[PDB]
């Protein structure tokens, strides 16, 4: 999965 | 409500403690007890509120993703049963958040009125990634409204390096690639945002550069992943 | 109950998502459910019972040494409140498991007796670690008497090398070190035990050598940090 | 803390 913060 | 009998301060001293306890259920429950005090939040507990429910809507996540795939190899009612009720759970978890935004929150400055629409849109996302059928895009739209005028603000008001900003567009960027189904303004806006973060890199702030740096770092690995 | 309209054979399997997605809670209550069907369990099910409750009473056991080494270093009454409130729910799933144990499942198969008397001890041991007074040192002499009748069981129809035995006597040497403030027969037990296990390591199991081998070394690391 | 298992 791609990063998110 | 639960915690009403409770001190808000005391309520701010004990989600400090569940944070440091991993006791985010707690941490979640008493800093909303605090939201509900009907006072604004600082920064500092802006951030004990967003932790809290990310860690307890995170776990609900991998759970999720983990029954789901299973539910798809497997394609005994027993999976889907399951799968459904952690996804129960998952959505009540949201609402809660929602509705504590709308109802208490959003109403300010300018970095505040950022911070809980990129909330609003994360959770509406959240909601997406389970969702199906006519509910499912009137989540999407919803989402994306969030986003979206969260994004005019921070243009507007806030320097290309300012943390909330680079965060707020390295989760848009993935709502656009991951739930609206549109790679191409994802990749866009993720290398938008770090080549302007780059341009003005005198902007950085002694109180925060650690965080735009990680943040930049991030858009990175989300565009050398995408390419 | 909660779980008494569901069948027995889907609340196994239902335990075993719960570990995959890692959510002990749902894994333990999946559990609870099946034993109250009022049948045995097998010893993969036996298993799945102790895994279940002992990561949610190994993340209460954590969060109440957390709060409680705040609250030494403190000496408001937040932090006492809240750990006690973490420690009174400790309290209440050992309560749980230990009326599981008395109500359904001690009641065999040796292996089967000794496993749920260590079960015993092992949660009568985690009330300790947090009980005061009178109600203290009773739930000690029940811990003690749990492993007690445990080791008898194992020293005659087990052998020396079999996992059960060996994780029976690393606990009731933790018990007799860190709970009944006898280090000495906690090191002499861990060493026996050792001491016993290699000079029959040939009745070693081509099913459970690699569960011995690691509790042998258990039972070093224990004597090492001990000496 | 001693190892338990
Ligand atoms: O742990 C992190 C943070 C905090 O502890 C904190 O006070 N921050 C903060 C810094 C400057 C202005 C306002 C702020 O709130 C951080 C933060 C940054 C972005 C986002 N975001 O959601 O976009 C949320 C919080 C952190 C989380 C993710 C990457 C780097 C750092
Ligand atoms: O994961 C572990 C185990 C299982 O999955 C499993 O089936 N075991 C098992 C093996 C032989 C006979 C009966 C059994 O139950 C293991 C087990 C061994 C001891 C204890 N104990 O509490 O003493 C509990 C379970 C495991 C846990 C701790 C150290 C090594 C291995
Ligand atoms: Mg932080
Ligand atoms: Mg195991």
């Amino acid at each position: 999965f791609p990063a998110t913060v | 409500g639960a915690m009403g009998s409770m001190e808000r301060a005391s309520l701010i001293q004990k989600a400090k403690l569940a944070e440091q306890a991993e006791r985010y259920e707690d941490m979640a429950a008493f800093m909303k007890g605090a939201v509900e005090k009907g006072e604004e939040l600082s920064c500092e507990e802006r951030n004990l509120l967003s932790v809290a429910y990310k860690n307890v809507v995170g776990g609900q996540r991998a759970a999720w993703r983990v029954l789901s795939s299973i539910e798809q190899k497997s394609n005994g009612p027993e999976v889907r049963e399951y799968r459904e009720k952690v996804e129960t759970e998952l959505q009540g978890v949201c609402d809660t958040v929602l509705g504590l935004l709308d109802s208490h929150l959003i109403k300010g400055d300018a970095e505040s009125r950022v911070f809980y629409l990129k909330m609003k849109g994360d959770y509406y996302r959240y909601l997406a990634e389970v969702a199906t059928g006519d509910d499912k895009k009137r989540i999407i739209d919803s989402a994306r409204s969030a986003y979206q005028e969260a994004m005019d603000i921070s243009k507007k008001e806030m320097p290309p390096t300012n943390p909330i900003r680079l965060g707020l567009a390295l989760n848009f960027s993935v709502f656009h690639y991951e739930i609206a189904n549109s790679p191409e303004e994802a990749i866009s806006l993720a290398k938008t945002t770090f080549d302007e973060a780059m341009a003005d890199l005198h902007t950085l702030s002694e109180d925060s550069y650690k965080d735009s740096t990680l943040i930049m770092q991030l858009l990175r690995d989300n565009l050398t992943l995408w390419t």
